[PDB]
């Protein structure tokens, strides 16, 4: 008798990037893609039930691959090349990468 | 002044537990002093576990920054600096 | 699961050790070469009561220590809490009586060991 | 006699490890937080003897909250349902391979 | 040198927080929707398998409540495969 | 003299080395070079949640990268 | 064992008691009570016999699985509640098991078998402590569970432990025994009014901390023991013998004296709640509590047992270490019946 | 495979306590001016196998006054608990990442010595009950400094997990920082292992091979076997936590090339202990500890408390 | 599933079965050393690891050492086995016949009739989302005792040191 | 409630009847008492494992200390009345029970 939303209704099409290839870039990640981001969490924390803010949940989705899109026609070699040392850690532990982090936030800060 | 003297007795004697003392209070009066300790408290305020959920606006307020990184909320590079 | 697979293989292994102890040497147990060892002589009386008051009167004190490290072991977590002048206090607090405790044994010769 | 000088000197040492939640450390919620919490704000100057009445249905769901008995009763029937239908029903072929795995 | 190395470690540490801080709402959202999924679909099936018995409201919440729950994870695998409830729960324990 | 005292001490080295080694490439060989994963914590365990699933391989060794996007 | 040590034990019992009269939360009750044993143990070893030992023994043993059956009730408590405030216990299973372990503290019948042989293996210092003290903690919290307490469970240890706090009170001669029975018989009047109205149960408690300290302070104060031993004692000091006569009475609740505002005011209660035949019953049986009082005032202050010779020479020595506490102690537990009013300050 | 992955951590070790057997004669040998066994090896080196052939193939009776269950169980748990207590032990990485392996190695060492209390009591010889009984008090009085000391080294580097022992140890070791503690370390698993100075439980002249005697043959080489577990595995482990190195991710294997000799480097000291010094005798051997020792490591406990604090210094791990 | 932590629950039910029977002190202290690891297992499962280990340490590591010392001072010759006895290994029957009449209970997978309901099914059900950030509920749990609740740091301080105070004011009387 | 709640609980109960069944040397029932402790202990910790009612964390260890106490104080009288016999409960001096 609980209210549910459609099986299809809540359906968007996934982010599908590795936890470790996420991480690598998601300190930028969440300095650029942001308004919907904390407007979805206050809507969250505000009513708790999660379907009432579902949908900015699908918004926030679709700003994280404009996002990503953004990214890919840029940097990617040395982003593939930050990334590709990073995961090589079970730990995921940033100190242990770092210098190709030079390469990384240079040619965004610059190309992008 | 004698006080004093059965101090090189007990450290002719019982030497282990003379230094056991000695570093055993000292340990307790020092921290007092030190400066560090409100850094230390301090720095166990910077680092959150938990998230930091966001506050609605309300007119101004406005110490708290609107994101991205409004130079309105705490410094921390005080700690950088360390 | 993982841990509870190395403890089959490993008491399994000790299990095979012994088996391979008893049944293969496969020669003749009797009576006399089975009596215990007693430095030759036969003894005196099985095992009885080799009572001492300075047993427990110390290794009661192990125990009541025990408990005492029990509540010394939260304290690496315990240091990072938020407010550490709350806490500080009472990690020294805790020593002190451990040691006060000690003290107070070390002075009334209920310390005696041995 | 429940003297109650904790209360009067205010010290409220002994008060703060009472109750579901009450500020525990990193905020971290309790299981039950909510029913308890509604459960609570029901009981104030009802005190005790007409709060058994009247905050029956809050405490009832937070029962069920803590036990999580009834859902269990149903769950176990629903299960124990689909036996029945072992034979006249195959259930469904997703769980074995289905978008589940896509669905992250 | 213990404090030197001590503190900086301390720093790319809070460093590390704000990473995962950063990640986590869309990890939220996804749970969410994932969560929601679960729901429904199970609650299909419910109408498939309950619907031969006489009497029985399907999907009642067993509260009077109408607040949302967040469903304790015994339901929501109500018919996933062993395996599936070997992931579920003790997954996280059971891994090394 | 007491050099001899060495194929006695090094047997124990090499002993004592295969247990060191044979983890730790076990480990890449089984994860495909990434180096084992610790989850010490429930989050960590979360992120090998989104995994595994994310891959359409159940094995979570492989990273898919920003190519799996498009 | 030196006073300084032995001061600061009793003084954490004083602790090991009044924290459970402070605290709200359970554990910190059943830390009251777990606390207050290990520092009463010790107490009832100075001197030290063969007997007392066992007497420890005793004491310790049933102690322990009562606080057990405690704990375990809370944990049940809380399993189908999730709470630790005292307030109501929300499962009868449980409920009755945390009635039992307090049974077992007040030493109420048929749990009760424990108190006569204790109190037998130490000397009447350590004995008074312990029926008075002791008599505290577990009471006070039954007054806090006062509200949900299934009243025939409660009642029907309160009724038994009348009876055989009488039975079992005819049939001692030593004193120390007798006065066990005395104290097992009064715990039926505490508990049983207690389900119906709590203040008269404190005020219950009060008269029977007097009395039995004027007991107690007598017994110490001429070193009787066995009723013999008393019997000798109406020749040298005579009055304390002649006030034990009297502080006997108030314990059989003849009405002038102060020891019938207890009975007295119970019936008022128990008889607004109808249960008009209980209280006949009890206060029925209260009588055959009294009896051995007076059989005991026979053997002392109305009637001359034979002196024995050797007694003479004790006559020259006069008694020594006042204790200053007594007389009021007789007193108050005595005279004090027009003063029931009083009572309400209780409220 | 994580099967063949345990085989492999359970074959090697065998195999190195039964060299460390040869070893042990070698050098303290050496230490002797005489030279250790030789003649069958040739360098001696095929010995052990063919001692513990000559123990398994020895008949290993079953004692007529002894019970019979507890006098087979107790081997079993020794070299069980002996082998178990390896899993977690980052080398470098560790077999098991246990959130807190630390306290487990507590865990296993403390229920070690039960065994001995069996070995001892179900063997029913007097010498059997006394040895077994003076044993388990050193053994007892022994664990609780060694677990304060162990509490008390392990404030600063965050955490009980093991792996983050290596990652707090990326420079100066830890020994520097806090030696004196190391010092009660090593003597407290120069007692808790039951070694030279502190040699009751074998008892030897004292005691004539104390609780261990009445095994006979197999159960017997379970016990030695267990010991000399016990042995490399406090070294090994003194060695990861007081002694920090070099750690390459992409080349594990280079940081066990180190590891290995930095244990190595403990075990022979005790060995080269064994050579020096007299046993203690049962009243010494717990006065040290309840009136020297421990008064120390209570200090310097609170001492090693209020660092973090006063430095500022507090670490990392949550 | 596995049903693992439950029959851990059995056989931790049986450790009490040969344990409260009472066939020489020293086999019951074999009683609670196999209860002990399972009961350290038991707990495990939850994953209250740091409470687990506790146990496994703290108890296991201590008290039926302590114990094993006792019985140097009581034995008597001839200890009985768990065989020893008719009314013993009665006992053990005894406990074995009713804990498994709870099994066969747990096959019926009604509710229980005794005392209270026990709800049955598998144990797994109860759980919820265990998620966190890099901590654990546990650490942070116990980490409170001393920041957040001395008052209990001061009266277990104060009653341990006075317990010590007590064996010595009974040791030192003979 | 979980049937694993439900055994534990038998387990208490078990570890009760062995306690009052009560036999020859009294030590078996300071052993019973500690495993009823143990009982009670394992019951609270899975719990507060249970809700995650956070502070209640504490408690299990601080049960466990008094009770693991009030024990290690129980075998000093043991020693006592081992001390004038060689322990056993059939030997008692009290009288009316
Ligand atoms: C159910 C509970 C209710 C109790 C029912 C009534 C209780 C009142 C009776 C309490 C005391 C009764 C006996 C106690 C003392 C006793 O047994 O004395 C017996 C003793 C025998 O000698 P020994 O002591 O053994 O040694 C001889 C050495 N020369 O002789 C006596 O003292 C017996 C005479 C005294 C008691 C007589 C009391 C009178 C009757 C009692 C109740 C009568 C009810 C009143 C009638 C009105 C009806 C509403
Ligand atoms: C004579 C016969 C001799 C037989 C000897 C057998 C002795 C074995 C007793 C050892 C029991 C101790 C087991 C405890 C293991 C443990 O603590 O694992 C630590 C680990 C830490 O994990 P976390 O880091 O906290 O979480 C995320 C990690 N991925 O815990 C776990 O996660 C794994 C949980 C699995 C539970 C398995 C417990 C097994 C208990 C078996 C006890 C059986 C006792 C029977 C003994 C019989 C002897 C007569």
């Amino acid at each position: 008798i609980v209210e549910l939303p459609t099986l299809e209704d809540l359906k968007v099409q996934e982010v599908k990037v590795s936890s470790s290839v996420l991480k690598a870039a998601a300190h930028h990640y969440g300095a650029q893609c942001d308004k919907p981001n904390k407007e979805f969490m206050l809507c969250r924390w505000e009513e708790k039930d999660p379907r009432r803010c579902l949908e900015e949940g699908k918004l926030v989705n679709q700003c994280a691959l404009d996002f990503f899109r953004q990214i890919k026609r840029h940097c990617a070699e040395p982003f593939t090349e930050y990334w590709t040392c990073i995961d090589y850690s079970g730990l995921q532990l940033f100190r242990h990468c770092r210098k190709q982090q030079a390469k990384f936030d240079e040619c965004v800060l610059d190309k992008l | 002044g004698r006080i004093a003297s059965f101090l090189k007795n007990a450290w002719a004697k019982e030497p282990v537990l003379v230094a056991s003392f000695a570093i055993g209070g000292l340990a307790i009066i020092l921290p007092s002093l030190s400066p560090y300790t409100n850094y230390a408290i301090r720095i166990n305020r910077a680092t959150p576990y938990n998230y930091p959920v966001p506050l609605r606006d309300d007119g101004n307020m406005p110490d708290v920054p609107s994101h991205p990184q409004d130079p309105q909320g705490p410094s921390l590079e005080w700690l950088k600096n360390l | 699961m993982n841990i509870m697979l190395t403890l089959l293989t490993n008491v399994t292994l000790a299990s095979l050790l012994v088996l391979i102890a008893f049944w293969l040497p496969q020669l003749n147990a009797y009576s006399e070469k089975t009596s215990p060892y007693e430095c030759g002589f036969d003894p005196m009386g099985s095992a009885r009561l080799p009572f001492s008051m300075k047993f427990f009167l110390v290794a009661i004190t192990f125990l009541l220590f025990d408990l005492e490290i029990a509540l010394l072991l939260p304290l690496p977590w315990a240091s990072q809490t938020n407010n550490l002048k709350t806490m500080l206090t009472m990690a020294l607090f805790l020593l002190i009586l451990l040691a006060a405790s000690l003290a107070y044994e070390w002075t009334q010769k209920g310390l005696e060991w041995a | 006699p429940f003297f109650d000088v904790q209360k009067r000197l205010g010290l409220d040492l002994d008060r703060w490890m009472t109750i579901q939640s009450a500020e525990q450390p990193h905020k971290i919620p309790g299981r039950c937080h909510a029913f308890e919490k509604e459960w609570i704000e029901c009981a104030h100057g009802i005190g005790g003897i007409r709060a058994e009445k009247e905050c029956k249905i809050e405490f009832d769901d937070f029962v069920e909250c803590l036990l999580r008995q009834k859902t269990m009763k149903r769950l176990s029937a629903i299960k124990r349902q689909r036996d029945k239908l072992i034979k006249e029903g195959k259930y469904t072929p997703p769980p074995h391979h289905l978008g589940k795995e896509d669905p992250r | 040198s213990m404090m030197k190395w001590n503190r900086e470690r301390r720093r790319l540490q809070i460093e590390d927080f704000e990473a995962r801080i950063a990640l986590m709402p869309l990890f939220q959202a996804e749970k969410d929707r994932r969560v929601l999924q679960m729901l429904r679909e199970n609650l299909e099936e419910e109408a498939i398998i309950m619907k031969d018995v006489p009497d029985w409201k399907v999907g009642e919440s067993v509260f009077h409540t109408t607040r949302w729950v967040t469903p304790m994870m015994g339901e929501l695998y109500g018919l996933r495969t062993n395996e599936e409830i070997l992931s579920a729960t003790y997954g996280f324990i059971w891994y090394t | 003299m007491w050099f001899e005292i060495l194929p006695g001490i090094a047997v124990m080295a090499a002993c004592l080395f295969i247990p060191g080694m044979a983890t730790a490439h076990i480990h890449k060989f089984t994860n495909g070079g990434k180096e084992k994963r610790v989850a010490h914590f429930s989050y960590q365990w979360n992120l090998m949640e989104r995994d595994r699933r994310i891959s359409g391989v159940n094995r979570y060794h492989v990273t898919k990268g920003l190519e799996n996007i498009d | 064992m030196n006073p300084i040590i032995y001061t600061t034990l009793i003084m954490t019992v004083m602790s090991g008691t009044m924290l459970v009269m402070i605290s709200s939360h359970w554990l910190l009750i059943w830390i009251g009570f777990e606390m207050n044993l290990l520092a009463m143990i010790p107490v009832l070893m100075k001197n030290f016999n063969p007997r007392a030992t066992e007497a420890a023994t005793k004491y310790f043993l049933t102690q322990a699985t009562a606080s057990m059956m405690l704990m375990m009730a809370i944990i049940i408590n809380l399993l189908y509640s999730g709470q630790w405030t005292i307030t109501k216990m929300f499962n009868p299973v449980a409920m009755t098991m945390m009635t039992m372990a307090l049974a077992m503290k007040l030493g109420l019948s048929p749990f009760h078998f424990w108190v006569p042989e204790v109190t037998q293996g130490i000397s009447l210092q350590a004995g008074l402590l312990l029926l008075t003290w002791q008599k505290l903690a577990p009471l006070s919290v039954l007054c806090q569970i006062s509200q949900s307490i299934n009243p025939n469970l409660m009642l029907t240890m309160a009724m038994l432990s009348i009876l055989i706090g009488g039975w079992g009170g005819l049939n001692q001669t030593q004193l120390r025994k007798i006065m066990a029975y005395s104290s097992i018989a009064h715990m039926g009047w505490m508990t049983a009014v207690l389900p119906y109205n709590t203040t008269m149960t404190i005020l219950n408690l009060l008269i029977y901390i007097t009395m039995t300290l004027a007991m107690f302070m007598l017994l110490i104060h001429s070193s009787a023991t066995t009723t013999l031993s008393l019997s000798h004692t109406w020749n040298k000091m005579p009055v304390i013998t002649s006030l034990m006569m009297v502080t006997l009475l108030s314990m059989g609740g003849l009405p002038p004296l102060s020891g019938f505002m207890p009975k007295w005011m119970i019936i008022q209660e128990m008889t607004k709640n109808e249960s008009i035949i209980m209280p006949t019953l009890m206060a029925m049986t209260a009588l055959l509590n009294l009896y051995f009082y007076m059989r005991l005032a026979y053997s002392s202050s109305l009637t001359m047992f034979p002196s024995t010779n050797n007694m003479k020479m004790k006559w020259q020595f006069e008694h020594t270490k006042q204790m200053k506490l007594l007389p009021t102690m007789i007193v108050l537990s005595t005279l004090v019946l027009p003063m029931t009013p009083a009572l309400s300050s209780l409220n | 495979m994580f099967m063949i992955n345990i085989l492999s951590l359970i074959i090697p070790i065998l195999l190195a306590v039964a060299f460390l057997t040869l070893v042990e004669r070698k050098v303290l040998g050496y230490m002797q001016l005489r030279k250790g066994p030789n003649v069958v090896g040739p360098y001696g080196l095929l010995q052990p196998i063919a001692d513990a052939l000559k123990l398994f193939t020895k008949e290993p009776l079953r004692p007529a006054t002894s019970s019979i269950s507890m006098f087979i169980i107790a081997p079993i748990l020794a070299l069980s608990l002996a082998l178990t207590m390896w899993v977690p032990l980052p080398m470098p990485y560790p077999l098991i990442n246990m959130n807190l392996g630390v306290l487990f190695m507590l865990a296993m060492s403390s229920l070690a010595v039960y065994s001995i209390l069996w070995s001892g009591w179900a063997s029913n010889s007097k010498y059997a009950l006394i040895g077994a009984l003076r044993a388990v008090a050193q053994t007892i009085s022994y664990e609780v400094t060694l677990a304060i000391i162990l509490l008390s080294v392990l404030l600063m580097n965050g955490s009980y997990t093991l792996s983050t022992l290596i990652t707090t140890q990326e420079h100066i070791w830890m020994i520097f920082t806090s030696w004196p503690l190391a010092m009660m370390w090593f003597i407290s698993t120069l007692a808790e292992t039951n070694r030279a100075p502190f040699d009751l439980t074998e008892g030897e002249s004292e005691l004539v091979s104390g609780f261990n005697v009445e095994y006979a043959a197999g159960p017997f080489a379970m016990f030695f076997m267990a010991e000399y577990a016990n042995i490399i595995m406090m070294n090994a482990f003194t060695a990861i936590l007081f002694l920090g190195a070099s750690h390459d991710p992409h080349t594990p294997e280079l940081y066990t090339i180190n590891f290995v000799l930095k244990t190595l480097a403990l075990t022979i000291t005790f060995l080269w202990i064994r050579a020096s010094y007299p046993r203690f005798r049962y009243d010494q051997l717990m006065h040290l500890l309840w009136k020297s020792f421990l008064p120390l490591t209570l200090a310097l406990c609170m001492w090693h408390i209020s660092l973090p604090i006063m430095t500022a210094s507090i670490p990392p791990q949550s | 599933t596995m049903y693992i932590a439950f029959i851990l629950s059995t056989i931790f039910v049986i450790g009490f079965v040969g344990f409260s029977s009472k066939p020489s002190p020293i086999y019951g202290g074999l009683g609670l050393i196999v209860s002990g690891g399972v009961g350290c297992g038991i707990v495990l499962n939850f994953g209250g690891s740091f409470l687990g280990l506790m146990v496994f340490l703290i108890y296991l590591g201590g008290m039926l050492v302590v114990f094993g010392y006792t019985t140097a001072m009581a034995t008597e010759m001839y200890p009985e086995v768990w065989v020893s006895n008719k009314t013993v290994f009665g006992a053990f029957v005894s406990g074995l016949m009713m804990e498994f009449c709870m099994v066969y209970y747990a096959l019926k997978e009604e509710e229980v009739e005794i005392i209270f309901k026990f709800n049955g099914l598998g144990d797994w059900v109860i759980y919820d989302t265990g998620d966190s950030g890099f901590f654990s509920e546990e650490a942070m749990g116990i980490a409170a005792l001393y920041s957040y609740g001395t008052w209990l740091v001061i009266v277990t301080g104060w009653s341990l040191l006075i317990g010590v105070v007590v064996i010595m004011e009974i040791t030192r009387g003979n | 409630m979980p049937l694993v709640y439900m055994n534990i609980i038998m387990a208490f109960a078990i570890a009760l009847a062995g306690l009052l069944m009560y036999r020859s040397h009294l030590m078996s029932s300071l052993l019973c008492l500690e495993g009823m402790m143990l009982s009670l202990f394992i019951m609270s910790t899975l719990i507060i494992l249970n809700t995650h009612f956070t502070l209640a964390n504490m408690m299990p260890i601080i049960l466990l200390v008094f009770a693991a106490c009030e024990a290690a104080l129980g075998l000093s009288l043991l020693v006592m009345v081992s001390n004038t016999y060689g322990t056993d409960y059939v030997q008692n001096l009290n009288l009316l029970q």
